[PDB]
This record gives C-alpha cells, structure tokens and sequence, in this order.
C-alpha cells in the first residue's frame, strides 16, 4: 500500500526531493513560529499582569505604612 | 449645502495655488527616474510607458491624498463638517470630488506634456487621457477610506500606501490592459467601459465606508 | 421631557475610566456648566453629548431617541465650539463665517463678527491675527445661529473682559428662550449662582 | 440566551480556554491523517511525478488564506452593526493566521513551479492573487499595529476588512483576466487524479480545525491584553498557583 | 555621548518593530506594481528590473524618511538632544546611521527574495545587494536635509520627495548602470568604486547641511 | 559679571513684535521669574535664552561669549524643560532618564524618580502614564543634573500641591549655590518675594 | 561704509527702483540688437539649415538657467555666515527667473531636436541635466512658499540652494557618463560657426541684464511682502499720488 | 545684408519655419509672464498697503470716537 517500495527511497522522492522538502521545512517552520508566539505571548502577558499586582501589593503596603 | 462645501474646499486649494502643482511635479520626478534607470532607447520606452505612466499617477494621487483629510483635523474643520445637517457620506462626497478637480485636473492638463516625453501617438494621448479621467476619480475614492483610517496618526505617509496599493491594482491591470490594446491600434472601448464601472462602484461605495472610518479616526 | 438626557455613559481613554454611572438630563433653558476637576475627560463628556464620539456604554438621548438614529435632525439644533476654533486659517473671518450658514446679507452679517470683538478685522486673513481673534471668529458665531443647543469647549479662552461679559450677555439670552450652553471654563464667572446648575464628573 | 453571555469576556476567555485542547488535538490528529496519507499510501500525478505532494501544502493553504479573510469578513460586519468588540478582536485575531497561511500558499506554490516553470517566480494568476492578499493581511495587521487604543484599532481593521472583501472579488478576476491575455497557464491547483482526493479533503479539514485553534488562541492573547486591569483576570491569576 | 543617542534610536524603533517591515512591504507593492503593469514576460521583466528595484528602493527609502525626524519634534527630544554637549553633526551622524540601521538592512536582507522574484542570477543578487548596501546610506544622508526642513511642516510628504529625489538622481544612473553591467556579465568594480566615492562625500556633507538647517526648521 | 546675560532682544514671530530692547544681566544664584502677560511669547523668550531660537537683532551672552561660538561650554551647564517634556513615550521611565547624563547607579537614581513623585511608577511604559506624570520624569531629572542653568517652560503644570512644594524647595536648594533657575508658570508660587526677582516682557 | 547702508530694506528698495529703468531699457536694447542681428543678418549651418537660429533662443536660456542659479549659491552662502536676509530674499526673487529661463531652454532644446531626431524628446544629456535644473528649482521655490514666515523660508532656500549646488556637478557629470554609455550625441548646443557668434554673445548679455532686471525688481516686490507695516512703507505710499 | 532676400521668405526659414516660431512664441511668452505678474504684484502690494492704512485710519477714527 506504500507507492515507494523503499523506506530509503521514501525520502528521496523520485529526483524532486528538494523542493518538496524544502517547502515542507518551510512549512512547518511558521506554523511552529506562530504557535510559540501564541503560547509565549501569553505566558507573558500573565506573568506582567503578576509584576503589575506584586506592584500594587507594593502600594496597598505603601499606603498602609501612611495610614500607620 | 453639498455644493457649498465643494466649493469651500475649490476655494481654500486655489487661495495658495502654488501647493497643487506639487502633485504634478512629483508625477514628473517619477517620469523622469525610468529612462535614467533604462536608457534612452525609444523602442523600449515605447513599450514600458503604460507602466510609468501608471505608477507615477498612483503615487502622484498617492502622495497627494494627504491634502484630502489632514488639514481639517488640525484646524477642527472636520468635526464642524461631521456636525452639518447632511449625510456625511454627501460631505466625504464633496471632498472627494473637490479633490480630484484639484488633484486629477492638473494632471489631465499636464497629459500633453507626458504624452510627448515618452513618445506616444495622438491615439495613446486620447486613450491615456480618457484613461485617466475614468480613473483618478477612483484613486480619490480608493484613497479616502486609508486618509480617514490614517489621519489620526503621525507616521501615516507608509501605512497609507500599503492599504491604498492592492486597491488600485485592479484599475491598474485595466489601465495598462488598454494602453497596450492603444499601441497596437486596437479599439479599447471595452477597458473603458470595465474603467467606468469600477468608477461607478467605488464612487457609490467608498463615502459609506469612509464616513465609518472618519467617526472612528477623530472620537 | 428635557431633549438632552445622558443615561449611563462611561469612557475609558486608554484604557482609563474617566467617568462611570453618569446620567443627566436637561430640561429646556437651563444652562449646565461643567466643573470637573482634570483637564481632559470634560472636554471627552462635551464630545460625547455632541456625538463626536460615541459613549463605550449607555446612551445620549435627544427628544427621546438615540443619536445613532435622530442624527440629521440633532445636527440642525446643535453648535459645537472645541477647543480648535473650528474655522480655516486659510479664508478670511467673513468666508469662513459665511461657511457657516446664512451670514451674507447684513441682517446677519458684519454685527455677529462685530459683538465678538473683531469690528474692523473682518477681511483679514485669519492666520494674521492672534489666537483669540481666531477664537473669536467661531465665538462670533453665536449671533446669528438658531440652534437652541450650544456646547463649548473652553470658549473664553485667550479673551478679554469685555469679551467675556458680551458672550456671557448673548448667551443669558440664548438661555432666556429655552436654548441650553453646556459649557466648560476655568476661569471663575460672574453671573449669579441662582440661574447656573453644575454637573460634576467626580473622579 | 447565551449567546449574550457569550460577549462577556471573561466568560468568552473561559469558552476559549476549553476550547482550545480538545480542538487543537483534533486538529493535530487529522493533519496528521491528511500529511501521512497524501505524502506516501497514496499515487502521485503521472506527468509531474512526486512532486504533486505539494499540492496538499498549498491547497489548505490556499483556500483557507481566502477563507479566514472571508470570515474575517463577517467578524467585521459583526463589528459595525452591533458594535461587538469581540468580533472587531477577532478580525485581529485572525489576520496574522491568514498571514502566515498566506505565506506558506506562495511558498509552496513556487517550490511547486520550479520543477515545472525552471523558474522560482513566473508571474502566474495564482501566486500574484495570493501575494494581493497578503499584502491585504499586512495592511489589516499594520493597521491593527499602529493605532495605540486597541478598541478603535480593531474598528479601524474592521472597516479596512470590509473595504477588501468589497475589492477582493475585483482583484481576482481581474489577475485571472491579467492572465487571460499575456499568455497562458496549466491545469495545477485543483485538477486531481481520483484516490487522491480524501487526503486532499482532510487535510483541508486539518487547516480549518488549526486556524480555528490558532484564533482560539490569539482570541485570548488579545482578551488578556485589553482587560490587563479588571478583576476577572486578578481572581484567574491568583487562582494560578 | 554618540553612542548613546543611536543605540537609543535603535532602542525606540525595536520597542515597537512592525513598523520597520512597513518600508519593506511597501517596497514589495511597488515591485509587484510593474509585473502588472508591463507584463509577466521573464526577458522583459530580467532588462527592466534594475529600474523597478531603484525606483522601488528609493520610494521605500523616501517614505521611511519620515521617522527619521517627525516623532522627536512632538515628543520634544530633538531639542533636547540638540542641548547635549555635543555638536549637533554627531546628533544627525548617529540618527542617519541607526536609520540605516532600521530602514536599509531589511532591504538588505529582503535582497535574496526580490532577487527571485526578478530572475536575476546569484551574481545580479551579488552587485544588487553590494549596491543597496553602498547606496542606501547615501539615500539616508541626502534625505535627512529634506526631513530636517519638512519636519516643521504640516503638509512635508510630497515636498520631501521633490527635494530628495533630484539629490538621489546620480545614485540612481550609476547603481541602475552597475546592474546592467552585472546582467551582461563584467566586472563591476569600477561602478562600485563611484557608489562608495559619492557615500563618503555625501556622508562628509550632509550632518553639517542638516544640522543647521535643523535649527533653521524649529526656531 | 553675570554668567547670562540678554542684550537687546527683538522678537518677530510672523510679523509680530512680541518684545523689543529687553536686556537683562543675570548674577550668580538668583531666580528670576519670567512675569509675561500673552501665552505665547514668553515661552520664545524661553528658547531664544536657551540658543534654541536666534535672536532677530541683538544677542545672548555665556560668560561673555556670544552664543553662536560657546555652544559646546553653555550645553553643559544647562537643563531646558519645555511645555514637551522632551522625553520619549515609548521608552520606560527610568531609562528614558538614563539616556540623560549620569541616573544609572543608585546614588544618582530611583530617588531623583522617588522626589518628583513617581515613586513606584520606574518601569512602566510612558505612554500608559498621565500627562502630569509623564512630564515629572523630565522634572525628576532636576534631582541628578550637575547644571548650573536651568530653564523652564511651565514645570508646574499638572503636578499636586505637594509635588510643587518639593520641586520648589530642590529649586531653592539649587538657588542656595551658584546658579540660575528661569522660570514661567502661570499660579501664584508660595515662596518670599524678597529673593525672587520678576523679568517681565512688557508690550 | 555704504555697502553696510546696503542692508537697510527702505535704502535697497530706493536703490533698486532707480536700477530697474535704465537696466530694463539697456535689456531691451541689447536682446533687440542681439536677436536682430541672429534671427536675420547671418548665415546658416550648412547641414542644419536654417534651424540654427535656436541656438540663440537656447543657449542664454540654458548658460543662465545655471549662471542664476550658481548666483543663486553666493546669496545662500550670504544668508549662511554673515546671516544676512536681503540675500535669502534674493535667492527667492531669483528662483522663478531661473525657472522660467530653464523651461525656455527645455522648449526650444525640444523644437530644434524636432526636425533632426523625428521626435519632440530623446532623452539627451543637455536636456535631462536642464530637467534636473528646473525640478531643483522648483524644490526651491516650493519650500519658500509652503512655510508660513517668510524670513524662514528665505533660510531654508538658501539651505536647499547649497545642496542643490554641491549636487549640481555630480548630477551634470552622471548624466553626460550616462550618455557616455547607451548612445551619443550630435554637435548642438556650442558648435558655432564664425560671424555667427557675436549675435550668440550680445544674446547672452541681454538674457543676463534681463534677468538682472526681473531680479531687481522682484526683490522690491518681497521687500514690500515683508515690511508692510514698517512707517518707510507709509511715507513711500503717502508719497505716491 | 539680409540673408534672407525676400521680406516675405524671412517669415518661412527655408521650410523649417514651425520649429524657430514656436520657440519664439513659446520663449516671449513666459517672459512676458513673468514681468506682468511682478508689476500686479507691486501694484497689488502696495494697493494692499493702501487698503490696510485706510483700515488702520478707520481704527483712529473709533479710537477717536471712544474718546470722545
């Protein structure tokens, strides 16, 4: 049920080997880009919201050294 | 009280007259650089015209399309005018068209003059003149939606172009599809009816579209 | 019913709540005065009754319809005075007071410029006066409107006393047949605390 | 009903939260199926040989870059009626997807035209139409970036989303017409040999469920960056832990 | 204190970096216009693409002239960093050199894939891209006069082009002849040689031509 | 002598003549206050003594040197702070502060920050800040400048009471040894009148 | 001494209204003579025929259209050290002047390359360089009108002036290379047969007078836009009935 | 002394005759141009000049009509 009889011959598909991995490279490449950018984006937009309350804790303590 | 506002906007771009011949100027600039680049040779000039005479009049209409909305934000002009009992798809109207006979008139003027630098016939001056007469109306109306989109910023004189380019293309390919039918000596009245249409389709769809754009840019 | 009713409108200019829960509605010939605290956010709520900008939340009302819907018929009623004049620095004070409508003839013309203080200035280019003649230009406009809303943003700005005490005359006036000024100034005015009411957007 | 309840942001930020593993496993599972069916178990074209197994990498690719601006579209019809952010949100969401999809349809068609053309870019209807849209995706995405108020920055990409939908079925026939004359092309994107076909289809199935996860993704990216201040986020961060 | 001020620059323009792709994406329409427009004939389109690709080069340059002065008349910088003790050519020396470092590297590195979509060899790609790195900074030093006069103005999109563009004509016939000696294939070191003669005397030049009028422009 | 000193100052902005013959010498560790009377026009006087502006007819003198030569000594002794603050908005506080000499280390940073009010506030980006906020960096930078001459184009406008105080007490502080502080403000400041001493531009 | 009482705007506007007559009329005096003695009263080019006559209408036209505009650089450089304004008004008075004398070498380069080339414009050297020279001076005159002060103005004209001037050899020279390279030229512009040549030169020294003239007299003109208000004005206007 | 011997014959320059015409025409124009619009620009100067006193006149004559 394979077309190419050899595994070995699989990735060497008949002579157009190159453009056709190149393209798959160039494929999967962005795809992972974009998946990274969307995981780490928001990994970070978390843990700046976390700074951002550590800071407002830093303030609520701020203005209870005032009221004290 | 739509004529008056056209006539508003003739009157404050004929007050300093000086600044409309700038278009028209930049439009020669860019006619100029081609045959430095290519060469003299008149066979070759010949045939690449269409391409000049149409990149230089996107980017001529182009950089000229910030005369269309960004004075009246500034002087808040803009806002009384979004205030006036009318429609403001009629007031972007009225705009649109005063600034085509302030931007597209010079250089349907200047059409001799270009026709006689590159080297078309009597023919490719008529076609190119009728030409653009069906089309920088719509490089006003493609243009309005990206001034009124972009008028709120600073740095809008790229942004502007990349939204306003792939608009114009299809008025592109038609241009330049029917000055090529013109050097051969071919009846190009059906790239004139395909010119009029779009004309007719974005000058009914782009003050509605650039009315929304122009509420969004100034609140 | 007053026409002008602000129901629930709240703003956030980048992502800063200017105002929140604020609902007023005006009766015919009253004469509200804004009197908040920060500079910008007042000048936000005048843009936000005129229809400048829409309200993020809750609604402006005029006669009982939404502004989305009676738009042609508020744009008739209503002048807009912001801090930018609103004129052309290019025409001269006569064209762009004639832009807006009637002027021309003298029933309409040449005192509306004069009770703003530009007697004499009325041919000169605008971009060869100073900014209060500029100003006055569009404050010139008041004499010969009949929208029975105004809304001013900053008017006496860069103007005299007699200036002020004119504007201020006209303008008790226009309260007088049931023609409301929602305005913002900063400067103390002389008119009795009996006849003004203040909408403060606190905090 | 819910469909209210659905404009509420944080209970959307929730919708997406479920929504994004079982869909992005589903996703993965079906591209999977699709590559590994069409690259081998399967024939290749008898004229150009093994290099047709492209033309799975370009078609989702393909198709979908028009169709997230399609839907795009219809996010930003959703925009100017009812005045939904979300919708306006999602137009940002889904631009920089069709992007990259765009992206990978110009790739792949030129490294599927080499073997053919000997060239790497021959000026065909396809790839030209194709580079029009991205340059459509740029100008929506620049948009979306220029502006500082997020809000009005979607209302500004909603109207120019519109504005290309509108000129978008211009652009094509016009390039298909630009190609009418000035010679002209083969039978490539969609002429295919039967029992080469499933794979096509699910792998297109694939691509429909990964930009679905992807805007499902970027959906509550752009949700966390507009309401960095209000409570809902505080009680999910220090539910984080 | 040179240092600071161009790492400085670097900094605010990596801050937010999608703005610096808009020069390159408007370079890419503007080499996608004239396929279009001519016709997608390989032999033509191999004569005629130094032209596109100088003419698209210098647009792309123009336009992005305008970060290059506009955001610091707003924000109040430029005074300030004309009242470091330091003389003012160092300021506008390291403001052309971290805009070249912010406008012309992604065109350099843009260089091999508007070398494929012009069938030009990897020798073309070769000369093109030791050609934009020679000349782009020439097209910085040349366009920050006209920046440093059109900062002040309002309207200063076509009347920077008008005075830059005349400026940047013999960049043009010598880059675009540079190429069409590498098409038909010579050495072409001598064209380089010129490129890099003009670099340096413009490079010599232009702090000293803008910094005066800088102050010219803001006074 | 006096380090600055105005000799016949005429001004002509746009056929205006804001102010003519103004000539004033400055000795050592004084406070003059630049009185004015338009809005516009004394900010000009501002950046005409900066070397911002050159005079029309008549010249600014550093230690007896006209301006136009001793550029590279007079930017060194001097702090300008304009109605702009002259700091970048996309760039963080405290290294929009560093770009300006010394800040870094902690004997000359996050107290300069902490005295102008902004404690708290060193890392957040400029732009998701208030205006009175964003211009306290630029006032911030009075607490680590080695200047002698600082010039200032409204410093208290939006800035608390609190934060005028301590911006008032370093301005005397700096006043206490060799070195002038010219300044505009519109509100009436809470300091003695015996030390302060009023320029004023009549017309 | 009085070249110091050459700064004072009343003395030079007195100066150069008693400059303006006697100038004008030795202008009209010697172009009269030049062109009477050059349109008629001369030979012809043997191979040209009797086309040669242009060379009169061009060569004033095109040597002044620089020599302006190289005068042109000795008032910006006036403007720039000694800071002397009635220089940067010159610069001003001279631009249109020498605009209009490049547009008149543009025309009648292009009607005498006519009856020789077939057509009205091949991009020759001459040409191209007068082209160059006329955008430079439409740049000039664009910047002193779109500011809004006029002292400014002058100032940044004298500023692109220098440019223009420092980029005006290596412009004149690119273009001849540039010739040099893809085609030549015929022997046009200084080809001059004998006897033919002392109309050229009477020519040449009408077009100078006539420019200084119209020069002389534009400086009166922007002389009166700025000192509109100064009492010299008055007593001038008081004066004239 | 006239190459041209006929008075008739000099008004057509031996069948180039278009060519030196139109460069006249085209030449004498402009100049003409350019001397009518700087007379109308003093002339519209100093007319400018003269409507702007007379104004002036009329701001002494309501200083004088305060006074009195």
């Amino acid at each position: 049920t394979p077309a190419f009889a050899s595994w070995n011959e699989f990735f060497a598909m008949g002579g157009y080997a190159f453009f056709v991995w190149l393209a798959v490279v160039m494929t999967v490449i962005p795809l992972v880009v974009l998946v990274v950018h969307s995981v780490m984006q928001h990994r970070a937009i978390l843990r700046g919201v976390a700074q951002q309350r550590a800071r407002e804790a830093r303030l609520r303590a701020a203005q209870q050294q005032e009221a004290a | 009280m739509f004529w008056r506002i056209f006539r508003l906007e003739l009157r404050v771009a004929f007050r300093h007259s000086a600044e409309i011949a700038n278009p028209l100027w930049f439009f020669l600039i860019v006619i100029t650089l081609f045959p430095l680049s290519i060469g003299p040779e008149p066979q070759l000039l010949a045939r690449i015209a269409p391409g000049i005479i149409w990149v230089a009049a996107l980017l001529s209409s182009l950089l000229a399309l910030e005369r269309l909305f960004r004075d009246d934000l500034q002087d808040g002009s803009l806002e009384q005018l979004m205030l006036l009992p009318l429609p403001l798809p009629a007031v972007v109207l009225a705009k649109v068209m005063a600034h085509w006979m302030v931007t597209g008139l010079p250089l349907l003027i200047l059409s001799p003059l270009v026709a006689m630098l590159l080297g078309m016939d009597v023919y490719g001056w008529q076609v190119m003149a009728l030409t653009l007469l069906l089309g920088t109306p719509t490089l006003g109306f493609l243009g309005a939606p990206g001034v009124a989109l972009t008028v709120g910023l600073k740095r809008g004189g790229v942004l502007l172009s990349i939204l306003v380019l792939p608009l114009t293309i299809p008025l592109l390919i038609f241009a330049t599809a029917a000055m090529d039918a013109a050097s051969m000596h071919l009846p190009v009245d059906g790239y004139l009816a395909i010119l009029g249409a779009l004309l007719a389709g974005t000058a009914t769809l782009s003050p509605f579209a650039t009315a929304a754009a122009l509420r969004i840019s100034i609140q | 019913m007053g026409m002008l009713e602000a129901r629930e409108l709240l703003c956030e200019r980048d992502e800063r709540t200017l105002f929140s829960g604020l609902s007023f509605t005006l009766n015919a010939g009253e004469w509200v005065q804004i009197t908040g605290s920060n500079g910008a956010g007042k000048t936000t709520l005048l843009r936000l009754l005129t229809g400048l900008s829409r309200p993020d939340a809750g609604e402006v009302l005029w006669q009982g319809q939404p502004l989305h819907q009676v738009r042609d018929s508020y744009h008739q009623n209503l002048l807009w005075i912001g801090h930018q004049p609103g004129i052309k620095t290019r025409l001269t004070a006569l064209e762009n007071l004639h832009f807006y409508h009637r002027d021309g003839d003298t029933a309409q013309c040449l005192e509306a410029l004069a009770q703003a203080g530009l007697a004499g200035f009325e041919d000169i280019p605008v971009n060869q006066l100073s900014a209060g003649q500029q100003r006055r230009v569009a404050l010139a406009r008041l004499w010969l409107t009949r929208a029975t809303l105004w809304i001013l943003d900053e008017p006496f700005t860069a103007i005299d006393v007699n200036g002020v005490d004119r504007l201020t005359q006209r303008m008790a006036q226009h309260t007088e047949q049931g023609g409301i000024v929602i305005l913002t100034t900063h400067q103390p005015l002389n008119v009795a605390e009996s006849k003004i009411r203040r909408i403060s957007l606190t905090q | 009903k819910t469909l209210h309840q659905l404009a509420i942001p944080p209970r959307l930020y929730q919708i997406c939260g479920w929504f994004i593993p079982w869909l992005a496993i589903a996703s993965v599972v079906v591209l999977t199926v699709g590559w590994i069916w069409g690259f081998g178990f399967a024939p290749a074209d008898y004229q150009q040989g093994n290099s047709y197994r492209i033309i799975y990498l370009h078609v989702p690719a393909a198709i979908w870059s028009m169709g997230i601006y399609a839907s795009m579209a219809v996010a930003a019809f959703i925009g100017l009626v009812w005045q939904m952010k979300m919708a306006n949100l999602a137009v940002a969401a889904m631009a920089p997807i069709g992007a990259v999809f765009t992206f990978i349809a110009l790739v792949t068609g030129s490294a599927w035209g080499k073997p053919m053309w000997g060239t790497w870019w021959v000026w065909d209807a396809r790839l030209t139409s194709e580079l029009v849209l991205l340059f459509l995706y740029v100008g929506v995405i620049a948009l979306w970036h220029a502006f500082d108020d997020r809000r009005l920055a979607g209302r500004a990409a909603g109207i120019l989303v519109l504005i290309g939908v509108v000129n978008l079925p211009i652009i094509h026939y016009s390039v298909e017409w630009w190609n009418t004359l000035h010679q002209g092309s083969t039978r490539m994107q969609q002429s295919i040999d039967p029992a080469m076909r499933s794979p096509l289809r699910w792998s297109i199935f694939g691509f429909l469920l990964l930009s679905a996860t992807l805007t499902l993704m970027r959906m509550r990216n752009l949700i966390l960056l507009m309401e960095k201040r209000r409570p809902w986020v505080s009680e999910l961060i220090l539910k984080r832990g």
